[PDB]
């Protein structure tokens, strides 16, 4: 995660580790800019998420299984 | 202003436009701007 | 008459569509030739495929191609549109629109010049000048 | 704690009255602001056009513009390409396929030389790295084949293309090679 | 701030609850079959859809871990999501249906002799 | 209760420069629910540059965002040269800054033109493309093509400018302010664009920060923050640069803030025409970018550097970085995890056209469809910057 | 005043010129004609940018690539000087024929392509002993 | 019997050849207005493009399984027959004294300009597409709402006329140059005139690919050239209709031709000349009018349906009802009423 | 370092701001002369109608 | 109720995998009496709701184990 300040002009990074098996929860509960990006994360990886509405595919074909950035 | 582009008033310049010297790009520092900020951070 | 008016429908997918709309720019104008494209696949004649062509797009492209009247041609505008071009090694790209639609004039290169697109258009019209359809009814 | 980010000064800006005194109703009522735009486009109507009659005229062709991959040779040219493979290893769509062999007279030459003009992005890195300056982007846009089979340039097409013009390429290099 | 057909992502813990949840998913995925045949205009019949859906779930009858069955449930409910409306197209949709034999001609009878 | 239907907005040509497949649902021709649908164009650059070298990476990299090319080149090059602990000399920084600002002129010009064409006026579109053709030439006298360019490198740029270019670009910028006023006089003032654009698509700053928006829409929502004045990459520090600030978060201030950025970027082209130093325009050493092609044929070491710089790419030190600059569509970020080898172990782009598109549903509600056509073009939805 | 500035052509070439180009450029200094075609630069005082240099093609079946490509810069403004001026720049040519096929696309004699070499593997020749 | 059929062939070939070259004309003038050049290549000079385009786009002819051919094969012929052509039955100042029309002029033009609207509506009725026919109902609704304030203003300008036959307006208007010099609501008539024949800055139902990659239906083929020709012919008819009543025919040099024809001809040499200059007057009053249509094509963008109905039923129509609260009032005040 | 394209030894700076209303008569005279024109137009119009008062009874 | 289960014992008989319709006692189990799969249980439930053109909620699909329960929910319209 890269985050950006506004008052402070200062970036930050925040990392977790997730397995294809087990999910990690999303951050869409805090703000609304997430629910597009986490779709992108799920589509490119199959890093499955949690606590999230509309976990679709965007970034591939609709019948396409597999996960490309693996 | 005026005297800008075509339908010309016969006034232009492509001459005496130089600064002839030998360069003096005195630098070596890769990353030293950040060190105070890194110490803060 | 067919060689004179000659309007396409934009399919216009990427950077090569930016050069296509540069042919609508005043420097190398379309309308000095007659190219006045509608946004409708029935009112069209030729179907300029520009930009790269995803795996995801291609059924929509062929469905656009079928709802198009019978004197139809296809211009492959852009290297990616023919033989896959600069990606060509994606899971999600189609290796050339020859796998999808029959093409009559290719146009090379990432983004081909507005010069290049008009040169391909004149070569297509030069092909039209050898269609010989009426004397092919006469079976020459 | 100074933390100097402040001072947008937040203009309250009531702006209730005294914009106009019935002139407002005039400019709203009839389209004076819009008739102004009509007068602008009429004044634009009289000025010069910009069309370039493309079969008969041409847009500006810079010497560093990229084209169709003509192979140069020397003066009395012994096929200047040496199959040095540097122009292979940077073609970013892998549109280069070369094979080489020691030819009969001892030197190394290209057995086959292959450009996928299907997938040549025209980055010019081929030109930016072939050390003997033997593969060169042309300025010519001379194209529009009807088959892919008329695009896949072998060695003979590129040597022929360099033999068709080196005049233009000599003009190009002699305005560019002290910058390359 | 929206949905399209109420795709929810919340994996439960107990394997019984996941069983019931996949069961209700199977009911909706089976109920939408005449809607599928309407929507895509296939050649085959609605019972062909039903026996192939049953085939697809019998492909993963004997998968042990609930923490694999979670993302299998997500894949199932998510492709139900992309089938219940017209996101998928029929060219995209026939990738589940090895329908015809006559495309292949004579081919491998799964003997060693006819690998050669 | 609600019984609403749906439409598919654009298969091919709804908004120009976008394959805008928008699955849009209406009750009363009101967009109660908005579901942007992009990703038709997933060309997969994000995968492809994991097997390409860094010199090979850049002509992938401006194929994303195909209306602001060498700015995207520049953000990738800043991400790499930040990860090299090198610094391009001052000639390189000034020519990349002036090229970033003619690129900014080009991007905002094509955005406002395609916006106004979707809104309906045809003349601003063509008048703007008339000097977009001159900017195409100003690429062409530097690059190898009209709009795409491998001109920026991580080690600075490809090559120094030719003389007649720098002489001509002043004479271009002499008239560009006049013609920018000329296209400005028939849109900014009229009652159309004043009800065609009203407080429409109002995005508050509390929400806009929570949406991951950036750039022109952010500064339209009245937060005086970009990157260029605030995290100054590449000599924007050294040039007088004033940044316009919105007051109302609608599309009208998002119009006027671009129209102000034109006549702010022209000052940059002015002072970068003046302050242009003389110096090395590549990086100073030759371990990392390219040797000069003169002495690569009179020297051993220049040949070995030439050879390895076009075979194995080059060494990059390991680790992560992220670098964002304000492209004229918003904050572009590049997130690169470098292996310590010839090729990037991971590159993730970050696109305003992928965030603003994500925000689109939260913005579009409570409008009509011809509102939505304009609100596409306001937030710079050129879908070659999706993936 | 473009009418009498087209009167300088002479109407025999004008009624062909209008049949060739929509505009009628003033017939000006010819530069030098080439292998197929005739050119013109233009010394007219009042014409727009980059509509100075142009071509009469000598063929009703007209196109590009009839230009011998040394002139192609001079029709694309790759050089101020007309290419029939300097001999020391112009002569690398001892690759002796200069046949210059323009383009053959759609013509039956189109360019096609082929592997240059031979197959990579060289199958055995059926020689039997006793 | 032979003279009137060759009359009607001359007038039909005038209007047809006219509306043929009008599209080339507008594209040229857009192009110079867009700082480029129009069709400059077609054949012999560059005046010919539409005359080749008509022969081009005949030879396409698709049909659609979502719709009966029997309605869409006739509904663009409907507005080609009635809206385009038999609006000229009134001979909208066939620019001489004479016409090819008996009498009772203006409300015939009203009736046929009224008759075109469900030619548009039944056109949009086709294909049974739930996203299409609502756009059709949108188009027809704004179309009738500006039909109403064509109607309610050219019935109030004839309150200075009171005679309903075609010519009497024109012989009435030669004294004042009555048309615009006494009243400038011509301009709102003009801004009404872009809507009731939509060749507009409104473009409203031409949401070309905002719908499923098609705007009206995409009935391409002969119905396309029918719709295209009828739209342009409705434009030159309603533009003539503007130049008929609220802009003037019979330019004042023919009023001064008393000081010219009495200095030119002796006595009635086959009426050789005056119909020609009268036609010249009406033609230059007509093409100079539609030059402003070709302005407003490329000056101001589309116009946002809800604001368009705002622009009809809230602003222009109450101003209008004021304006014929005064034009009955002011002539009653100042001196008196008109006879017939 | 040799002769590269350095700058000019001057600037001659150029336009970077907005432009203006056209002629001097911005105010309501651009409306009020409208009331002049109608103030002429009816001045003949009704009069012509007034003259048709004599004309109709002539016939 | 009367001859609703005639239709149900027609549909389930028309459904396969039940080789003995004499084993179909009407008031009897699904998975105990006939060895129906838990997947196949709700499969024939959806077959039943599709035959009568009726739509059921989720808990009504949860509770069905014997067809007397099914007929008892069929009775709701
Ligand atoms: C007093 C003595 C004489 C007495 C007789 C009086 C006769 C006077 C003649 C008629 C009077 C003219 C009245 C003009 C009506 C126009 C009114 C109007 O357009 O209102 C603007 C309105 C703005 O929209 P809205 O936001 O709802 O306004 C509320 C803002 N708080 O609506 C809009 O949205 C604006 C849309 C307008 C679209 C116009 C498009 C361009 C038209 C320009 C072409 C015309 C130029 C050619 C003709 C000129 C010839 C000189
Ligand atoms: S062909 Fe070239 S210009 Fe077109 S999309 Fe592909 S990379 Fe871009
Ligand atoms: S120009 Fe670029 S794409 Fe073409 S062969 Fe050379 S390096 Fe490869
Ligand atoms: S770079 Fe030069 S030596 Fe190497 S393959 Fe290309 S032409 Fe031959």
């Amino acid at each position: 995660y890269n985050f950006l300040s506004v008052r402070h002009n200062s970036r930050i990074r925040l990392k977790t580790y997730a397995t294809e098996v087990t999910p990690v929860p999303s951050i869409t509960c805090l703000y609304e800019g997430a629910n597009w990006f986490e779709r992108e994360a799920y589509d490119m990886y199959g890093v499955f998420f949690e606590g999230h509405p509309d976990l679709r595919r965007i970034m591939t074909d609709y019948g396409f299984e597999g996960h490309p950035l693996r | 202003q005026a005297a800008p582009s075509w339908e010309n008033i016969k006034d232009i310049r492509l001459d005496p436009k130089v600064h002839v010297d030998e360069v003096y790009e005195p630098i070596v520092n890769p990353a030293d701007r950040y060190l105070q900020h890194v110490s803060d951070l | 008459a067919r060689q004179g008016s000659f309007w396409p429908v934009t399919f216009g997918l990427a950077c090569c569509a930016v050069e296509m709309m540069h042919v609508s720019a005043p420097r190398y104008d379309q309308d000095r030739l007659g190219i006045i494209f509608r946004a409708s696949p029935r009112q069209s004649d030729i179907m300029i495929v520009a930009g790269t062509l995803t795996n995801k797009m291609a059924p929509v492209l062929r469905q656009v191609y079928d709802q198009m009247p019978e004197p139809r041609w296809v211009i492959s505008m852009g290297s990616c549109a023919n033989g896959g071009g600069y990606y060509h090694f994606s899971y999600s790209v189609v290796r050339g629109c020859d796998r999808i639609v029959p093409v009559d004039v290719y146009v090379p290169g990432c983004p081909p010049t507005s010069e290049a697109l008009m040169y391909g258009v004149f070569q297509l019209q030069r092909k039209m000048r050898n269609t010989k359809i009426t004397r092919m009814w006469y079976r020459k | 704690a100074p933390p100097a980010g402040f001072r947008i000064h937040r203009p309250a800006t009531w702006e209730e009255s005294e914009e106009g005194a019935l002139s407002k109703a005039t400019k709203y009522f009839l389209l004076a602001e819009m008739f102004r735009g009509l007068y602008v486009v009429l004044e634009q109507f009289f000025r010069a056009p910009y069309t370039i009659y493309y079969p008969f005229e041409k847009g500006p062709v810079s010497p560093r513009f990229r084209g169709e991959h003509a192979l140069r040779r020397y003066p009395s040219g012994e096929e200047r390409c040496i199959a040095c493979k540097l122009c292979e290893a940077i073609c970013p769509a892998l549109a280069i396929t070369i094979d080489a062999e020691e030819r009969i007279d001892g030197s190394r030459r290209t057995t086959k030389y292959d450009i996928d003009m299907t997938k040549c992005i025209y980055c010019g890195y081929c030109q930016e790295s072939c050390p003997v300056d033997a593969i060169v982007e042309t300025p010519n846009v001379e194209y529009a084949t009807e088959t892919r089979e008329e695009l896949l340039y072998n060695k003979e097409k590129l040597l022929a293309n360099g033999d068709k013009w080196e005049l233009e390429l000599q003009y190009a290099l002699d305005a560019d090679a002290p910058y390359r | 701030i929206a949905t399209a057909f109420a795709e929810t992502v919340k994996f439960s813990g107990s394997k019984q609850e996941l069983q019931k949840r996949t069961l209700a998913l199977y009911r909706q995925f089976l109920r939408g079959a005449p809607t599928f045949a309407d929507l895509y205009e296939v050649q085959f019949s609605i019972p062909t859809i039903r026996t192939k859906i049953r085939q697809e779930f019998e492909r993963h009858r004997f998968v042990d871990d609930l923490s694999i069955q979670n993302v299998l449930y997500a894949k199932g409910h998510m492709e139900y999501q992309e089938c219940i409306n017209f996101w998928k197209q029929q060219a995209q949709f026939l990738k589940y249906f090895p329908e015809e034999d006559d495309i292949q001609g004579r081919h491998q009878p799964s003997n060693f002799v006819d690998k050669f | 209760r609600i019984r609403a239907f749906t439409i598919n907005f654009g298969p091919q040509h709804p908004a120009a420069h976008g394959v805008l497949r928008l699955i849009l649902e209406l009750s009363g021709e009101e967009i109660i629910r908005s579901d942007p649908h992009v990703g038709l164009l997933h060309r997969g650059t994000e995968k492809l540059i994991e097997y390409k070298t860094y010199m090979q990476a850049l002509p992938y990299f401006d194929r994303l965002d195909y209306v602001s090319m060498m700015t995207n080149e520049q953000v990738f090059s800043l991400a790499v040269e930040k990860l090299l602990n090198v610094e391009v000399p001052l000639r390189g920084k000034y020519i990349r800054t002036m090229f970033g600002e003619i690129t900014r002129v080009l991007n905002h010009l094509m955005s406002v033109c395609s916006h106004a064409m979707d809104v309906g006026a045809l003349t601003p579109f063509l008048w703007g493309f008339e000097e977009r053709e001159k900017l195409m030439e100003f690429y062409e006298r530097v690059s190898g093509a009209r709009l795409h360019a491998a001109y920026v490198r991580p080690g600075g740029v490809s090559q120094d400018l030719p003389a007649g270019l720098l002489d001509d670009i002043y004479m271009w910028a002499t008239q560009f302010g006049d013609r920018l006023d000329e296209i400005e006089e028939l849109l900014t003032d009229n009652r159309i664009w004043k009800l065609r654009t009203v407080n429409i698509g109002t995005v508050t700053a509390q929400d806009a920060l929570n949406l991951g928006l950036s750039g022109p829409m952010l500064r339209g929502s009245g937060i005086p923050f970009d990157i260029r004045k605030n995290a100054p990459y590449d000599a924007y520090d050294k040039v007088d640069f004033d940044v316009p600030v919105g007051m109302n978060g609608d599309c009208y201030d998002r119009y006027l803030i671009r129209m102000a950025e034109f006549r702010q970027s022209l000052r940059i082209i002015e002072q970068c025409c003046n302050d242009m130093p003389a110096g090395a325009v590549k990086v100073e050493d030759f371990k990392i970018n390219s040797p000069p092609r003169n002495l690569m044929k009179e020297d051993m070491e220049a040949l070995i550097h030439h050879f390895l710089l076009y075979t194995k790419g080059y060494s990059v030190p390991p680790g992560e970085t992220y670098t964002a600059i304000e492209a004229p569509k918003g904050e572009m970020g590049v997130y690169v995890v470098s292996d310590g080898s010839e090729r990037p172990y991971k590159c993730k782009i970050r696109a305003p056209g992928f965030a603003h598109l994500g925000a689109f549903d939260h913005i579009a509600r409570g409008h009509f469809l011809p509102d939505a056509v304009a609100i596409i073009g306001t937030m710079d939805l050129v879908f070659g910057e999706v993936d | 005043r473009v009418l009498r500035n087209a009167w300088e052509v002479g109407p025999r070439s004008y009624w062909k010129q209008l049949n060739s180009i929509g505009d009628t450029k003033s017939g000006r200094l010819v530069g030098t004609d080439i292998y197929g075609n005739k050119f013109y630069e233009t010394d007219h005082q009042d014409e727009i940018h980059l509509r100075t240099r142009y071509v009469e093609y000598k063929e009703k079946d007209y196109d590009m690539s009839q230009v011998e490509p040394g002139w192609h810069f001079w029709l694309g403004y790759g050089v101020d000087t007309a290419p029939c001026n300097t001999p020391k720049e112009k002569l690398p040519i001892r690759a002796y024929p200069y046949k210059f096929q323009p383009n053959y696309t759609g013509t039956p004699g189109a360019f096609v392509t082929y592997n240059t070499l031979k197959p990579k593997i060289s199958a055995w020749e059926p020689v039997t002993k006793q | 019997m032979i003279i009137n059929i060759v009359e009607i062939l001359i007038f039909l070939v005038c209007v047809l050849f006219s509306v043929a070259y009008l599209t080339v004309a507008e594209r040229k003038t857009l192009a110079y207005m867009q700082r480029r050049l129009g069709p400059n290549f077609v054949g012999y000079y560059g005046l010919l493009q539409a005359f080749a385009d008509a022969v081009k786009l005949l030879l396409k002819e698709i049909v659609l399984p979502k719709e009966s051919n029997y309605i869409i094969l006739v509904i663009s012929p409907l507005i080609t027959l009635i809206t385009a052509l038999i609006g000229w039955v009134v001979i909208p100042l066939g620019p001489g004294i004479t016409l090819g029309e008996l009498n009772l002029g203006i409300l015939f033009s009203l009736a046929i300009g009224s008759l075109g609207v469900f030619g548009s509506l039944l056109s949009g009725w086709s294909s049974n597409s739930k996203y299409s026919l609502l756009g059709s109902i949108r188009s027809t609704a704004q179309l009738i709402s500006y039909e109403l304030i064509l109607t309610s203003i050219f019935i109030i300008i004839i309150m200075f006329v009171s005679s309903l036959n075609i010519t009497t307006i024109i012989e009435t208007q030669r004294v004042v140059w009555y048309c615009i010099p006494l009243l400038p609501l011509l301009l709102i008539f003009f801004i009404a005139s872009v809507a009731e024949t939509a060749r507009p800055p409104f473009d409203l139902t031409e949401s070309e690919s905002e719908l499923v990659a098609g705007y009206f239906t995409e009935y391409s083929g002969s119905p396309f050239v029918f719709f295209f020709l009828a739209e342009y012919s409705n434009i030159i008819l309603i533009s003539a209709f503007n130049g008929y009543l609220l802009l003037g025919g019979y330019l004042s040099f023919n009023y001064s031709y008393l000081f010219n024809i009495l200095f030119n001809d002796y006595s009635y040499v086959s009426f050789l000349f005056e119909g020609l200059i009268n036609s010249s007057a009406y033609a230059i009053k007509l093409v100079f009018l539609m030059f402003s249509f070709i302005w407003v094509r490329a000056a101001f963008p589309r116009f946002t349906y809800d604001n368009l109905i705002n622009f009809c039923w809230i602003i222009l129509l109450p101003l209008l009802f004021g304006i014929f609260l005064i034009i009955p009032s002011t002539l009653y005040i100042f001196d008196s009423f008109p006879t017939l | 370092v040799g002769q590269d394209l350095p700058p000019v030894g001057g600037y001659e700076p150029v336009q970077w701001r907005r432009n203006l209303p056209a002629r001097g008569f911005r105010p309501l005279v651009y409306l009020a002369a409208l009331c002049g024109i109608c103030g002429y137009g009816f001045y003949r119009a009704l009069g012509g109608i007034q003259e048709r008062r004599e004309l109709k009874r002539e016939k | 109720r009367p001859d609703a289960e005639k239709r149900i014992a027609a549909v389930l008989e028309s459904f396969d995998k039940i080789s003995n319709p004499a084993a179909i006692t009407p008031t009897a189990s699904f998975a105990k009496d006939l060895n129906l799969d838990s997947l196949d249980t709700v499969e024939v439930v959806v077959a039943i709701e599709e035959e009568f053109g009726i739509e059921i909620p989720d808990k009504e699909a949860d509770e069905i184990k014997s067809v007397n329960q099914a007929v008892e929910y069929i009775l709701a319209q």
